[PDB]
């Protein structure tokens, strides 16, 4: 019920390149696509106490994860709330990993078939095949990834560092330079992620507090600031936007100054109305 | 008189993981230990013509049979349709041994857990059967 | 996370039966609110997984056994071994724990309350195979109806005045229903209010408004962490504890200037670490 109605990637604690991935019917392991066909909504039944696990796909919607009983087989069936659609999410404490095991029978729970790349139903061990890390789809797809950011109100602007000894950060036209890019780190324990500029190696994007509205790039082994930290929220209907607001005060959102295009416009924080001027585009980098 | 592939008769009962370990009763437990050469590691095995089965007693106490229990174990108790076994040979005289009845509507078989192919101390389980490939699910049966 | 904790464990199957140890045997039992239900959890991370261990103040090296290859579970001297090791899922939604063993992850335990004791099973639905794991303190006060007293007057309680004066001072013990306390841990918030058992829903409250003092009031206020209490245990007792509020933890409660007297007024104070600010919470003779 935590989990209830979440939208999650799963991956594999054996090749934790590869994650569950869905297409008509069938349900294979295939590396990171940051879409659709790798998300899945936990959906809860508290009388079972168990999850249907549902595939994102857009085309088919009612797709669910589903053991093909009497073989060991996996795949993706029409939801018709059945035992062999239902499975136990046994948090396995310590090692930040699930084993999931059928609701219709728990004695069998998901093994990862690393080289045939497929799912199928096993016994117990202690291997990593039987192990699953389940992450938010937004964590998913945005920890450790490599980005651009852009103010919706022009897209061919992006956010950057001035330059490696420059830390200021101003909107710019996209060339394509590191100061231009920024890899995204989520922290677990804090709840909260970091910009690393990839012109630098410990610089990352903060809200220089003690001047008022100002952000800049400093140092991450400033330690216990959480200024540095960011929470990144997707904007509804949308794939690529977000808001961004300061881990110190979430009040703070990451702020176009005056929702003005021209390059060198400020890049501050402001208060949070949601105006367009507060809402970026975190893109790949073409 | 021969109505099937495994003849009436004592067995040794072996997994493959071990050529040393021996099947007998612990406890309430079945487990694979060092050679006894006692009773308690002499299986004997009786074909049933009606259902096409096998009962498999243990020669120190005759009157109990290889049964399962309800919490995944094999056991060793009176007869009844729990002690009733249906073989696969795979090969000389090594079996996978499915029980009669299907159970939470599968195919369930001997399964005996190894650590890196070392099984001591193991408890003899009964655990879904899916094909002739499982080594846990892999015994011999050999005639003594 | 769970490394190094001190735990109770309990029934999904019977909540009020929880492991219990004695002289290397294992068994299920009524809640003793002592050492004899206590647990260590002990994790190696190249394994993934737990020794618990009993906190026996006379063997203080016992550790949870399965004995392989029977269906028998025990405490043994702690040998490392992989029969002492146990994988802790967590059940997501349900808040309940299977213990699977280490040297058999097909095996996980299994409450026989009949039997009170321990058994194994492969993995199944039933709720014989789930377990409570909680931290000894909120286990012991969760539910735990109390009696609260200074340690500089054990014979003197925290009261509330009576059914009507929502007030709090200091007062004799006399087995009132107004010097009792019904203590509830609240999962979410990470703490506990004290329900005064005169009344219905009266718990303790810090009236930060008129700054440092403390009364009762209805609990159906619903968003006030002043409500709010954090219970922490003065270390090597058995009894005492240091109660510090929610809204601002560095203002614990307070026995007005060490007055071990009569009326004497019951507030919170900055903490100190200092006598009038410990407490012993005990079951009411």
């Amino acid at each position: 019920n935590s989990l209830n109605d979440k939208i999650v990637t799963i991956s594999c604690k054996a090749d934790t390149n590869l994650f569950f991935y869905q297409v008509a019917g069938n349900v294979s392991l295939f590396q990171q696509t940051r879409n659709y066909l790798e998300r899945w909504r936990l959906i809860y039944d508290s009388n079972k106490a168990a999850y249907k696990i549902k595939s994102m796909d857009i085309h088919n919607t009612n797709l669910v994860l589903t053991w093909n009983a009497p073989t060991h087989n996996i795949s993706t069936q029409q939801d018709s709330n059945a035992d062999n659609q239902y499975w136990l999410l046994l948090k396995d404490i310590g090692n930040n990993s699930f084993i999931i095991a059928s609701y219709k029978n728990p004695n069998l729970v998901l093994y990862a078939d690393t080289v045939a790349r497929n799912l199928k139903l096993s016994t117990l061990n202690n291997s990593n095949y039987i192990k699953f890390i389940i992450e938010d789809y937004i964590i998913s797809d945005l920890n450790n990834f490599t980005c651009k950011i852009s103010p919706i109100l022009d897209l061919n602007k992006v956010v950057q560092q001035v330059d490696v000894t420059n830390l200021n950060v101003n909107l710019y036209t996209w060339d394509y330079g590191r100061n231009q890019k920024w890899t995204i780190r989520y922290n677990e324990e804090k709840a909260a992620y970091q910009f690393f500029n990839t012109i630098l190696s410990n610089g990352v994007l903060t809200w220089i507090f003690s001047n008022g509205n100002t952000v800049r790039v400093s140092s991450s082994n400033d330690q216990n600031n959480d200024a540095q930290y960011w929470l990144i929220n997707p904007v509804s209907d949308t794939d690529e936007t977000y808001t961004i607001t300061n881990l110190r005060d979430t009040t703070k959102a990451l702020d176009l100054y005056g929702g003005q295009t021209a390059n060198g416009t400020a890049i501050q924080v402001f208060n949070y109305h949601g105006d367009d001027n507060q809402k970026w585009n975190i893109r790949n980098p073409p | 008189v021969e109505r099937t592939f495994l003849p009436n008769g004592n067995y040794n009962i072996k997994s493959i993981f071990s050529g040393s370990l021996y099947l007998n009763p612990v406890s309430k437990s079945l487990t694979f230990s060092n050679e006894s050469s006692a009773n308690n590691q002499k299986w004997n095995v009786e074909y049933m013509a009606e259902n096409r089965c096998f009962k498999i007693s243990n020669v120190a106490e005759p009157n109990k049979y290889l049964s399962y229990d309800n919490f995944g174990f094999i056991s060793l108790d009176s007869l009844s349709n729990r002690c009733y076994w249906f073989p696969i040979k795979i090969a000389v005289n090594t079996y996978i041994m499915l029980s009669l009845n299907k159970v939470n509507e599968l195919d369930y078989a001997w399964d005996i857990y190894d650590t890196n192919e070392n099984i001591l101390s193991q408890p003899l389980l009964l655990l879904p059967n899916f094909d002739i490939y499982n080594s846990n699910q892999m015994f011999k049966l050999e005639k003594i």
